[PDB]
């Protein structure tokens, strides 16, 4: 056996870790899994990826969507709202420099604060614009795991840039601060209010 | 004092919203209806409660002199009765004179927007419809009507949470069914056993507030 | 110790309205329904065999409802 | 909190004004041979899970 480093060298840490676990940059794929009993195979991860750039095809499916890697999906939620559209390399630059900040505080391994995010804040009823007849009331409705989904990367992505907005924090201190206090149910991020609001609604009008 | 806009939504406030209002305009220079064309309504084919607008008036005046907004925990948004949803900065000033708040009025409806006379910033918006994109993530929203249960104002406020607003809807309208605000809010509340003007359930939920939370 | 569905039993309405509907798509209308139709609905099959009735139904439609 | 899961089981048709409620028969997972028809919001196909919050409640008509 003895492999050498070939004409063409490599970095060791490059060479050590990447072969041996299939890793993120620098975060494993083994532990954390759901903590939630839904929302099974909605959930991407195992399969795992080194960054989250993919030529996916996804999107001619109705359910293949759910197929992206969420972390990928974060990326899709960023890179909007005009003057963000296409800058891919934007977005994954600022996912990576937000998984600098929360292994940081607290360590527990920052794809579970993701995780808890997303289970977290999905509003598990809602309320449609149901007619009755000219005065248009609400139904409170049981909204699909999809959609839970869908609603909870949205929030998210919202009202972090909401937080950035005219300040000195930036995308990525904002966005961190929103995961932290939507990890555990806190009320003071954007989403976990807005998760409340909609949920407390359908239960005083069923 | 800090002062309040639509931008925060974290402070905890109190919100008035005179709905329904009656802003309508009228060419001769573009006048208000109201006083000089009472006896030409019908001659325009208008209406008498579409001609209002000293409620209005009455009740900016009322709810921008009060303590509240001296205190800064105050915000003045109106509807109209064509549904024109309108953001007042609280530190404007109103003319007392009907005259001058309704070329004042003229001028917000025509140019769409009211700036400072001083400064960089809006002392009137027109904003869009809905209101609660416009109003703080945690409020209580509350009808006021003389057919809904009366209770007091100081322990209903002492009620909500050291963060949750508090938002009213007045209905600015001589008569007719306080049924606009019925795909908005939380709760139809009622402050006397008696019929009042609008101004006077303002100065009610008003000084209440000014009693639950300590403003003098 | 109402006045109409229609009849003097009011399980002839039942039969018939297993009349009026079609014979295509009824399934879809036949499948929302409870678990707690399907007890009060057997009363009614009980109800015409013990009336013996033949005249305002048959039985491969009792029996096509049941299957 | 009273947490409860149901699974679907078929789909049944299509009520309601919107266009995106979809009358749905479902099996509750825990303690099960019993179920409820309800009405999911956004897009669901055989074999999902969903969040009951109360526990015996079925609506049946949208206009």
């Amino acid at each position: 056996f003895t492999p050498v480093v070939l004409a063409t060298p490599i970095p060791e840490e490059v060479q050590q870790a990447q072969t041996e676990i299939k890793l993120f940059n620098k975060w494993s794929f083994e532990e954390v899994e759901v903590k939630d009993a839904s929302l099974v195979d909605y959930v991407q991860v195992r399969q795992p990826i080194f960054v989250a750039h993919t030529a996916g095809r996804y999107a001619n499916k109705r359910f293949r969507k759910a197929q992206c890697p969420i972390i990928e999906r974060l990326t899709n939620s960023l890179m909007m709202n005009g003057r963000n559209n296409g800058k891919k390399l934007k977005a994954v630059r600022i996912i990576k420099h937000t998984l600098d900040i929360i292994n940081v505080l607290t360590d527990q391994n920052p794809i579970q604060v993701v995780v808890d995010a997303i289970t977290n804040t999905g509003p598990r009823e809602d309320t449609t614009r149901v007619g009755g007849g000219g005065a248009a009331r609400r139904q409170a409705v049981d909204v699909s795991p999809l959609r839970r989904v869908n609603q909870a990367i949205a929030l998210l992505t919202i009202g972090a840039r909401e937080a950035a907005f005219r300040n000195i924090k930036t995308i990525a201190e904002t966005l961190a601060e929103e995961l932290i206090n939507a990890a555990k149910g806190s009320s003071t991020s954007y989403a976990i209010k807005k998760k409340d609001e909609l949920e407390r609604v359908a239960k005083s009008n069923r | 004092p800090p002062v309040l806009t639509s931008k925060d939504k974290i402070t905890k406030r109190m919100i008035v919203v005179l709905a329904m209002a009656s802003l309508e305009t009228h060419k001769i220079k573009y006048v208000l209806l109201n006083d000089d064309h009472q006896g030409l309504l019908k001659k325009m084919g208008r209406d008498i409660s579409e001609a209002r607008p000293d409620i209005t008036h009455q009740c900016l005046l009322t709810l921008l002199d009060s303590p509240i907004n001296k205190a800064g925990k105050l915000q003045v948004y109106i509807q109209t009765s064509r549904g024109i949803l309108i953001e007042v900065n609280p530190t404007v000033r109103i003319p007392r004179t009907f005259k001058r708040f309704s070329g004042l009025m003229v001028q917000l409806l025509h140019k769409l927007s009211i700036r400072s006379v001083n400064s960089e910033e809006k002392l009137l918006k027109v904003i869009k419809n809905p209101i609660t994109d416009h109003l703080p993530t945690k409020c209580r929203k509350v009808t006021l009507s003389f057919d809904a249960p009366v209770i007091r104002v100081q322990d209903y406020i002492e009620k909500l949470d050291d963060d949750e607003s508090i938002c009213v809807f007045v209905g600015a309208m001589a008569r007719g069914k306080d049924n606009f605000a019925d795909e908005y809010v939380d709760e139809k509340v009622g402050l006397s056993n008696y019929p009042l003007s609008a101004s006077v359930a303002c100065s009610k939920f008003c000084h209440g507030a000014e009693d639950a939370w300590n403003i003098l | 110790m109402v006045l109409i569905a229609v009849n003097k039993t009011p399980e002839q309405y039942i039969m018939d309205t297993l009349l009026r509907i079609r014979m295509s798509q009824l399934e879809d209308a036949l499948m929302v329904m409870p678990f707690s139709y399907v007890l009060k609905f057997l009363k009614f099959i009980d109800t015409v065999m013990q009336n013996k009735t033949l005249l305002h139904s048959h039985l491969p439609l009792i029996c096509k409802n049941l299957f | 909190t009273p947490v409860t899961l149901a699974k679907v089981i078929k789909v049944l048709g299509r009520t309601g004004s919107r266009g995106g409620v979809t009358q749905v028969r479902v099996e509750f997972l825990e303690d099960t041979s019993r179920t409820i028809v309800r009405n999911v919001k956004g897009p669901v196909r055989e074999n999902d899970i969903l969040v009951l919050m109360e526990s015996e409640r079925e609506a049946r008509r949208l206009r």
